[PDB]
């Protein structure tokens, strides 16, 4: 059903808990990165311009 | 129909003239538009009192150096646009400096008169060296609203004054610096909302949380004319 | 890319524009002159810095 | 210090025993049998341990020292 | 339409096979949103009976890529109409033109970032008039095949299942033509014989305890894939030679 | 020839014209290129994707 | 010391396109106020929009009427444009029915007291069969802003007719807005400036009753921000 309880235990988890984002050529070490994931609407992965 | 309005308005005033304000949440699009208003009217528009000419007894130029006081007159004209000012009565004063000796002429050492009052005391003006250490002058104080450059004094100055009559930028706004960044905010299942952080730096006159406030205050009063 | 095109605009100086020669006693204050439109973000000017 | 992670390498300098080091305290955090020696701000046991190492209130000698101590007590 | 085109988007939208074109021109005497039916000129008359042609357009069917391919009207009665007119537009065809997608307003600046790269930014102006939504018709079947344990049945009675999610069937257990449905729903109830549950110590207490009849039978019914929701258009039913139909058949 | 057609519509010759912007309402320096270009969507949905 | 804008002469062009002038604008403001005032215009204007609609012979928008050219889904998009001033009522159920051939406008909907067709030339369909006869009835809300089909599931509230429906819905009469800033030298005063907000909107919110909401609300605003209790 997904209501807003479900919401705020998942957002309670995801806090600390880091993943970790993959591009399919890994050239290097640099390939693989672990970032502190933020809750967004939509279903495209927003990633930081720099990196 | 019906909006939003918004709660939990903290602020934290690190160095008392400094001071971050948040606030939400608020309905989209309004985090610029307040955001906007407030900065422009804040800091174009603001009555405030400020040094606007200068005189030296002893100079023509803005650009000729005094005998012994090491920073040059570009220097002093510098740190008298920044010297705040509060007066309560009166519109436009005439300050006099006259100091002597080896040391600091400090803003203290202006003559202390009943409704001029100087924020900073120990605000730092001239270094004065030995044994001559003659300093003079007549710095003038006017109340006005915004930021007026001195170029747009000396075009229009059809007065012609005699000379030593050194015109100096009006800093009148007391808001010194603000800014305001827009930051998603959700309130708990919207999350078409938005933070506004707004960040002030003002120069002791007035604390920034009365800058707000008036400027706020003045705004709303224009709309008056419609609100039903 | 995007962001050194900005930066470089935004350093970049020329020859005249609004507020030459203008002595500013601070950062802070050359930014509440861009932002209220009394000179150009880019024009040589004279400016006390810490 | 979920930011950066230099004052924990600054205190271990393997950098490595560092992720042992904490994975260690933080699961002694997790099944509870411990409580956490920091003021928590709604952070998981994995960024208090790093917390608790970079303060140099924990390393590994504390670890080793103490939990014989607490050891030896729970004989009796 | 394409605002600026090369000329050669006639000649591309024609020769398609999408496109209704006038074999033996003459005047429209009907039109409607299925047939455009046209008198033939005295001239081109055929002498023996040569009559009308009527041509039936092709509505919403489902296209190779789940698309939509329908042909629209464009036009109205008493337009006359000369061998070789364009009647109806094909998918992305406009008087007969060749209209791939559609032209909007751009601005080649930077905006705070948010075209870094290759990423382009949009107004919701275009999301508010629905110009860049797409019609998709995805196809489902349910297969009830005979096992050797018993064949499947097709029936609405679904164990365990909240009525709630019942309520879109008929009687016969096939969605009602034109339900919204959402990720989950369930579609066709299918449910196939399964026996020999084996259950474990613990459930036996259970069932002893609640008097839990255990039912023979698993759920297979056709439930919607996750996180796809719209209008059930149309349903086909094929019986093998010897069964007996349903009532929706 | 787009000159000439661009005078027949009364339109900026050089086809940029300054832009507000719509948030602060101050405008851009150098005005803009703007105007229609013909897009398409691609068959490339992130619904599918993800 | 400052002055005050009042509202001075308010020209219409035409029915839907309206000037609107402020006259005594001390320097500075009539940006802010010109950019606030087309921000909340904007953004903010409660207008109507039809929400639903329920034809008789159609179970979904992908079928086909005897008689008619367009497409249900062609008939909901020409119904989404309807501009129509509801007074009392929030919620108002109009009945379309017509016969015969010819252009089936907007005209022929059935005139209720409470209701203004804006522009009863609006096109709807067109019949082409003497028997083809369509009734339909529209179902119409007031709201501001822009809500999707998708979105108003949430209060589905037993949708279980399946003739109903659902259009999007694009609650905002306010088309176009902008300002411009220009010196209204009044023979004795120094720096005034005039305000003159051109608007372009659907012809259902009149020009006077926009700009005094739109004050209204950003009023509101300014009242909660100026007070500040940390
Ligand atoms: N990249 C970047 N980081 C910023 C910026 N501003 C603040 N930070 C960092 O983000 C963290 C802020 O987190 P908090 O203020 O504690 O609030 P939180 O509950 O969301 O984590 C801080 O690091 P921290 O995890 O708290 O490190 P530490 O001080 O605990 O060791 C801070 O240093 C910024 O502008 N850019």
């Amino acid at each position: 059903r997904e209501e807003a309880v479900v919401w705020d235990i998942l957002d309670e988890v995801i806090r600390e808990h880091p993943v970790l984002l993959n591009r399919a050529p890994t050239l290097h070490r640099l390939g693989i990165q672990a970032f502190e994931p933020v809750l967004i609407e939509g279903k495209a992965i927003q990633l930081h311009p720099l990196v | 129909t019906e909006f939003l309005k918004p709660r939990l308005v903290d602020i934290e005033q690190v160095s008392s003239t400094h001071a971050k304000v948040t606030l939400e949440p608020l309905e989209r699009g309004f985090g610029h538009t307040l955001g906007n208003a407030l900065r422009r009217i804040l800091l174009s528009s603001m009555p405030g009192c400020a040094v606007t000419e200068v005189e030296i007894d002893g100079v023509l130029h803005e650009y000729s150096t005094k005998e012994g006081v090491q920073e040059d007159i570009l220097e002093i004209l510098l740190n008298l646009k920044g010297l705040a000012v509060r007066v309560q009565g009166k519109d436009e004063v005439i300050l006099t400096l006259n100091k002597s000796g080896i040391g600091p002429v400090t803003a203290a050492d202006i003559t202390h008169d009943g409704d001029v009052e100087i924020v900073k005391p120990q605000h730092v003006i001239c270094h004065l060296t030995d044994e001559n250490a003659s300093i003079s002058m007549r710095i003038k104080v006017q109340r006005g609203r915004g930021y007026v450059p001195a170029s747009t004094r000396i075009h229009s100055e059809e007065d012609e004054r005699p000379i030593g009559r050194l015109l100096v930028d009006a800093c009148y706004s007391p808001v010194e610096r603000i800014a305001y960044n827009v930051e998603a905010a959700r309130v708990e299942q919207r999350t078409d909302l938005d933070k506004l952080v707004i960040e002030m730096e003002t120069n002791g006159t007035i604390d920034p949380e009365e800058a707000i406030r008036r400027a706020a205050t003045i705004l709303a009063e224009q709309l008056e004319a419609f609100v039903d | 890319q995007d962001v050194v095109l900005g930066l470089y605009y935004m350093t970049r100086d020329c020859v005249n524009a609004k507020g030459e020669g203008m002595v500013l006693t601070g950062p802070k204050e050359a930014e509440r002159l861009y932002r209220s439109g009394l000179a150009s973000l880019h024009a040589r000017v004279k400016v006390r810095i810490t | 210090a979920r930011v950066t992670v230099q004052d924990a390498v600054e205190k271990i300098g393997n950098r490595f025993d560092l992720v042992l080091v904490a994975a260690r305290r933080a699961r002694q955090m997790q099944v509870g049998g411990k409580d956490p020696l920091v003021p928590e701000e709604n952070d998981k046991t994995t960024v208090i341990a790093l917390r608790e190492i970079e303060e140099g209130l924990i390393n590994n000698q504390i670890l080793d020292v103490r939990e014989r101590q607490e050891q030896q007590e729970q004989e009796a | 339409k394409p605002l600026v085109g090369t000329g050669m988007e006639r000649a591309v939208a024609v020769d398609s096979g999408v496109t209704a074109v006038a074999k033996r021109g003459g005047v429209v005497q009907y039109v409607d949103a299925s047939r455009i039916v046209i008198k033939v000129n005295e001239d081109e008359m055929y002498p023996g009976e040569a009559g009308i042609d009527i041509y039936n357009l092709t509505k919403y069917t489902r296209s190779n890529q789940n698309t939509c391919i329908n042909q629209m009207p464009c036009v109205s009665l008493g337009e006359p109409v000369e061998r070789g007119d364009v009647l109806a537009d094909g998918p992305s065809t406009d008087l007969g033109e060749l209209a791939l997608g559609q032209n909007m307003r751009v601005a080649f600046m930077p905006w705070n970032g948010y075209n870094f790269e290759d990423s382009i930014l949009v107004s919701e102006r275009v999301v508010q008039e629905d110009r860049f939504t797409t019609i998709h018709i995805q196809e489902l079947a349910c297969v009830s095949r005979d096992t050797k344990l018993g064949p499947e049945e097709i029936t609405a009675d679904i164990p365990n299942v909240g009525e709630a999610a019942l309520s879109k069937l008929d009687e016969s257990g096939i969605v009602y033509i034109g339900a919204e449905v959402t990720g989950g729903d369930i579609l066709v109830g299918k449910v196939t014989p399964k026996g020999e549950t084996q259950l474990t110590p613990e459930e036996k207490l259970l069932r002893a305890i609640f008097g839990e009849k255990a039912s023979d039978v698993k759920d297979s019914s056709l439930r919607v894939p996750n996180g796809v929701s719209g209008t059930v258009i149309d349903v086909q039913v094929f019986t093998r030679d010897g069964v007996e139909k349903d009532k929706r058949a | 020839e787009i000159k000439e057609l661009l005078k027949l519509g009364d339109l900026p010759t050089s086809g940029q014209i300054r832009l507000y912007d719509g948030r602060t309402g101050e405008q851009f320096e150098r005005p803009v290129t703007v105007g229609y270009m013909y897009m398409l969507k691609l068959n490339h949905l992130v619904d599918d994707k993800m």
